[PDB]
């Protein structure tokens, strides 16, 4: 599928969107920018 | 920060 | 669809777009009240868009209908992707016409070598991303199960079939999921999964619809 999720971009220092297929997600995959920054924002 | 945060975004096998 | 071509406008009348704000999966109209798609395409709220060609332009042939019932196969495994099939009952019967039509379920399982038509609004690039406005089409054959197995060691069940090319170059891709693989007027496959898109030695894997005709018919009759 084409599911929009958020991931932490270490180089940019912030969370951005990417296309998640819908299955077998890795951990740098969040449903919101807030949850992404809370988990990966550092700090 | 956690190690997984430094990994590139993973689209996965679902197409 | 990577390496395909833009389908002739409304030439795949059974193709639908599943939308929850944006297009996220494809599907196939099997009767005026039911659509079949992939179980991994499940969402609690789904709007079915029929008669679409350009998903980003109101062309005048579209029908927008909400999903009243969403039923995933009871044996769907979200990790192995075995039994990746789902049924959607529309809130209201769609109006059938030249641009919104049903596709027949398989009369039996089609053998390897059968040429089929795969379609969808998924990514058109193997590297990077390009989401097409217009429905894409791809003519490709059902591959021998042995080749499918060789490409995906230990990951292929009898409920799956590889369709495409071992040399890569042409394949389905993210956003095509749930869409149709029609061979000789029958829905033999549902876009499901694969490693990358259009890569050599990794053709797309599809749900083998011929194994689910009884389940589909029983489910429709009971709902
Ligand atoms: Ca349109």
């Amino acid at each position: 599928a084409r599911i929009i999720r958020y991931f932490y971009n270490a180089k940019a220092g912030l969370c951005q969107t990417f296309v998640y297929g819908g299955c077998r997600a890795k951990r740098n995959n969040f449903k919101s920018a807030e949850d992404c920054m809370r988990t990966c924002g550092g700090a | 920060r956690p190690d997984f945060c430094l990994e590139p975004p993973y689209t996965g096998p679902c197409k | 669809i990577v390496g395909g071509y833009t389908c002739q406008e409304n030439s795949v009348p059974y193709q639908v777009s599943l939308n929850s704000g944006y297009h996220f999966c494809g599907g196939s109209l099997i009767n005026d009240q039911w659509v079949v798609s992939a179980a991994h395409c499940y969402k609690s709220r789904i709007q079915v868009r029929l008669g679409e060609h350009n998903i980003n332009v109101l062309e005048g042939n579209e029908q927008f209908v909400n999903a009243a019932k969403i039923i995933k196969h009871p044996n769907f495994d979200r990790k192995t992707l075995n039994n990746d099939i789902m049924l959607i009952k529309l809130s209201s019967p769609v109006k059938l016409n030249a641009r919104v039509a049903t596709v027949a379920l398989p009369s039996s399982c089609a053998p390897a070598g059968t040429q089929c038509l795969i379609s969808g609004w998924g990514n058109t690039l193997s590297s990077g991303v390009n989401e097409p406005d217009l429905l894409q089409c791809l003519d490709a054959p059902l591959l021998p199960q042995a080749d499918c197995e060789a490409s995906y060691p230990g990951k292929i069940t009898d409920n799956m079939v590889c369709v495409g090319f071992l040399e890569g170059g042409k394949d389905s891709c993210q956003g095509d999921a749930g869409g149709p693989v029609v061979c000789n007027g029958e829905l033999q496959g549902i876009v499901s999964w694969g490693y990358g898109c259009a890569l050599p030695d990794n053709p797309g894997v599809y749900t083998k619809v011929c194994n689910y005709v009884d389940w589909i018919q029983d489910t429709i009759a009971a709902n």
